[PDB]
């Protein structure tokens, strides 16, 4: 008994499971493998460009 | 080796001399082996 | 059609101003641009100030 | 551990996640369905209106509207639904805790940023939000900090060059030609085969079939003669009611619009054009860079062989001694909001917030004096 096993209203976020289109289906799995929120942050010679550039653009203006 | 420098600083003005270097010199832009630089789709 | 400008030239002082008109020509610092994100700032730094 | 929100909207999409997370929480459409049959059945489920994806499960019974067209919002009392919905329904979380971050389109109206602020502060009680340049966004998701961007989405297509992080405001070009017009232009070279579609269920039938069997030609005149001379280029979509219709000679119709807008009548240009127009009005200096560094953003971008026809059109006008180059990541539909992710996750970030205080004294405007 798969169906006895688990109960699609006990979690809505397996329930979510159930309502996927299958290209959103690939759209997340590819891009949590990519993890390119993860890469940008880990790597620090364009972290700290990216820093001093957001603040001394504020410096001067805007 | 020291008469190919000074004849490529007297090129670069504008002394349009007829002199053939033996050795080549070409100006490129450095490359990138960072992870975060995607390669292009196409050549 | 204009070659760039090179600075009149003492007797004894001809190649002070080649140099400066060299300079002039040709930035020192060209690493400005696209390749800013190829060196990290401290190394970038280091070959500026070399 | 409160983190930032990030939100991204189109015309058509509405996404969603916590900052600093490689994944979004919610995608869903940004649609506004209203019951159209007389409904009678009494005790059973029924509603004043539906929203987002459960709206597009009803169909049938239903009239869809979109509240943004072009990028411009036409009914702010959908938005503040779809708002609602996102922050309710999607993410579970209360809007009064945790910071939003908000896109935009570069171009628009005085008054679409200062109505986004004075909803966003006075009905959700956001301690802090800030509005940023969506384009901005997906060349930070490449990860490079200079180049021109080209943003196609539903609503509008817009290119934008930014150099050393700065985006130029007057070489920004922006093109109002976007995946809905190229829809409605699909089901009308639809219609001429016998094939007839017109409610707005029939409209998003249409969308689906331009999404999965659409294609861009290299040579339109040689693709032309061939599927002309030829029935190789035909395929079957089975509609959901079960009938099977072949889709034929249009696949490469329709998406060639965004090239020649004489199809549709556009007094425009191109979008390679665009594009090179765009590149010709910066300086010189960083004009090399910007052939060098070129990537493609949105879902109207996803489109078989967009690469290779952009590079091919970009390479005739440019000049031979310069090299193109196009990057296209695998991820472009939504690089806006991973840029977005990463926007907010900086250290330096925290003092960018728009301060709730602080609009207590400035009021509507205070996204002018800080953004
Ligand atoms: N897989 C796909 N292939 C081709 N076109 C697509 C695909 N997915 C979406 N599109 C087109 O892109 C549009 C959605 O663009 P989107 O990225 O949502 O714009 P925005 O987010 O700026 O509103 C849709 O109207 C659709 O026509």
């Amino acid at each position: 008994e798969r169906y006895f096993d688990r109960v699609d209203e006990n979690n809505p976020e397996y329930l979510r499971e159930r309502n996927m289109a299958p290209d959103l289906r690939q759209d997340f799995n590819m891009m949590e493998q990519k993890k390119r929120v993860s890469m940008i942050l880990q790597s620090p010679a364009f972290c700290e460009e990216l820093e001093s550039m957001i603040q001394e653009q504020f410096k001067k203006g805007k | 080796h020291e008469f190919e420098a000074l004849m490529r600083m007297l090129d670069n003005l504008g002394y349009r001399t007829g002199y053939p270097y033996r050795y080549p010199l070409v100006q490129e832009k450095t490359k990138h082996k960072s992870e975060v630089e995607i390669p292009a789709t196409v050549t | 059609t204009n070659v760039p400008n090179v600075y009149p030239a003492a007797p004894q002082g001809g190649m002070a101003a080649l140099n400066m008109s060299l300079g002039m020509v040709t930035p020192v610092n060209d690493l400005r641009g696209s390749d800013s994100i190829a060196y990290d700032k401290g190394e970038k730094l280091l070959r500026c100030k070399l | 551990d409160i983190a930032a929100l990030v939100v991204d909207n189109g015309s058509g999409m509405c996404k969603a996640g916590f900052a600093g997370d490689d994944a979004p929480r919610a995608v869903f459409p940004s649609i506004v369905g209203r019951p159209r049959h007389q409904g009678v059945m009494v005790g059973m489920g029924q509603k004043d209106s539906y929203v987002g994806d459960e709206a597009q499960s009803k169909r049938g019974i239903l009239t869809l509207k979109y509240p943004i067209e072009h990028g411009i919002v036409t009914n702010w009392d959908d938005m503040e639904k779809i708002w609602h919905h996102t922050f309710y329904n999607e993410l579970r979380v209360a809007p009064e805790e945790h910071p939003v971050l908000l896109t935009e389109a570069p171009l628009n109206p005085k008054a679409n940023r200062e109505k986004m602020t004075q909803i966003m502060f006075e009905t959700f009680n956001t301690p802090a939000m800030y509005v940023a340049i969506q384009a901005v966004l997906s060349l930070y998701a490449s990860g490079r900090t200079t180049g021109i961007v080209m943003d196609s989405g539903d609503g509008v297509t817009h290119t934008v060059p930014i150099y050393e992080g700065y985006a130029l405001p007057h070489a920004i070009l922006r093109l109002d030609l976007a995946g809905r017009d190229l829809t409605d232009y699909l089901m009308k070279i639809l219609t001429e085969r016998g094939y007839s579609f017109t409610t707005t269920a029939e409209r998003e039938i249409v969308r689906d079939i331009k999404e999965k069997l659409c294609y861009v030609a290299l040579d339109f005149e040689q693709e032309m003669a061939t599927a002309a001379s030829s029935s190789s280029l035909e395929k079957s979509y089975e509609l959901p009611d079960g009938q099977v219709i072949t889709i034929g000679n249009e696949r490469f119709r329709c998406p060639e619009a965004l090239f020649q807008p004489s199809f549709l009548g556009m007094e425009s240009c191109g979008i390679h054009e665009t594009t090179f127009n765009s590149i010709m009005k910066c300086d010189v200096d960083i004009r090399k860079d910007l052939y060098a560094n070129t990537v493609l953003s949105g879902g109207t971008t996803m489109y078989p062989g967009i690469a290779d026809r952009m590079q091919k059109e970009i390479t005739a006008l440019a000049p031979s001694t310069m090299k193109i180059k196009i990057i296209a990541p695998p991820e472009r539909k939504y690089s806006v909001w991973i840029g977005g992710s990463i926007l907010a996750s900086l250290s330096t970030f925290q003092q960018m917030w728009i301060s709730k205080q602080e609009y207590d004294e400035s009021g509507p405007s205070i996204v002018h004096r800080k953004c």
